[PDB]
């Protein structure tokens, strides 16, 4: 899950300008769409794949000659050990189907129960042995909210040129309707919520709170 | 631009680090072609020798 | 963050009536422009432009 | 990759005949 973070990471930038009279807007966009395509090979080759160690101080084991005879060595890294043991699992074609085990198998894991889960196989198998990028995203993202703030303005005085009387009429009921949204909390303050001089609806209040 | 450049030079290092880990897989399997001949032949002289003797 | 109804309803009213106030030009605002334009940056950044730009021819 | 696992699949069935191999020591 991603965290939550206390400042905006992307904004939208917008395309409601005129595109015949601001220029290289397109620019912008292929150039970010380009840095878009410039991180999918990033990403893509961090989760790399290798394969350097088939079979090629404590990253050497010294296996026990029980063991030496299902790997065909007798030391190497606990990786090669439990790869090749998976692998002779696996040759051998043990896995139900239709682990059961072999013959061999019964000295190296010390069990005739001729019968295992591959769990306890591989449990007796260890049982025998970066900063300055988040800066430039927030400046980034700090110019495209100044665009997208410009860009208001713009779309608010275009849009006062065409229909004047429809947007004048908007802004004054606007203001009658905001004006009045913060007017009120200014009656509860603590210090003009105990002179008596708001307690004389504060009183049809107390009527619904009682028969409540 | 800028933050461009800064993603770019990430690739300039990544192809270095890509043709750096193709060096390693022909002078890593060619030591275990190598080492299949040897063993090939060995086990020829050995399967002889064995078949020498009595025991085959 | 911690945004709240007043605090929202009086910005819609600040951004409503710098732009009114502006239509009727009671309001100067050159401490304002004179950090986009008119500062070296649309200058200075040309002149990096212009070096950037024959960077990449070679 | 081709040739590393006909490395391992010819050398872990090489130990399961040098076994069998030594177990025949009454000759």
């Amino acid at each position: 899950n991603p965290v939550p973070v206390t400042y905006p990471t992307d904004a939208y930038i917008p395309t409601y300008l005129p595109d015949d009279k601001v220029s290289n807007l397109a620019d912008l966009k292929k150039l970010i769409e380009m840095d878009s395509r410039l991180d999918l090979y990033l990403t893509r080759r961090r989760l790399d794949t290798s394969i350097n160690l088939p079979t090629n101080d404590g990253g050497k084991v010294q296996y026990s000659p029980n063991l030496a005879t299902l790997i065909g060595m007798q030391t190497g890294s606990v990786n090669d050990a439990v790869y090749s043991i998976y692998k002779y699992i696996l040759i051998n074609n043990l896995f139900v189907t239709e682990v059961k085990l072999d013959s061999l198998l019964q000295k190296v894991l010390d069990t005739n129960a001729a019968h295992l889960p591959l769990m306890n196989v591989v449990q007796t198998v260890n049982k025998l042995v970066d900063a300055e990028d988040t800066a430039k995203l927030r400046e980034i993202t700090k110019l495209a909210l100044q665009l997208n703030s410009s860009a208001q303005k713009y779309q608010f005085f275009h849009e006062l040129s065409l229909h004047p009387r429809e947007t004048l009429t908007h802004y004054l009921w606007s203001s009658k309707q905001n004006e009045l949204v913060l007017q009120g909390d200014q009656y509860f303050n603590e210090d003009a919520a105990r002179t008596s001089d708001i307690y004389s609806s504060l009183m049809g209040n107390i009527s619904l709170l009682y028969s409540q | 631009m800028e933050k461009l450049e800064s993603k770019f030079t990430k690739l300039c290092d990544l192809e270095t680090q890509l043709e750096m880990e193709k060096l390693k897989y022909v002078k890593e399997s060619e030591k275990m072609l190598n080492d299949r001949l040897s063993l090939s032949k060995q086990i020829l002289d050995l399967n002889k020798s064995l078949e020498e003797l009595n025991v085959s | 963050n911690n945004v709240t109804l007043k605090n929202l309803t009086a910005f819609q009213l600040l951004s409503q009536r710098e732009n009114i106030c502006e239509l009727l030009n009671l309001v100067e605002s050159t401490e304002r422009h004179n950090s986009i334009i008119n500062p070296e940056r649309q200058r200075m950044s040309l002149e990096e432009m212009k070096k950037m730009l024959d960077a990449l021819k070679n | 990759v081709k040739e590393s696992e006909k490395m391992l699949n010819d050398r872990l069935s090489l130990s399961k005949q040098i076994l069998d191999l030594n177990k025949s020591l009454e000759e």
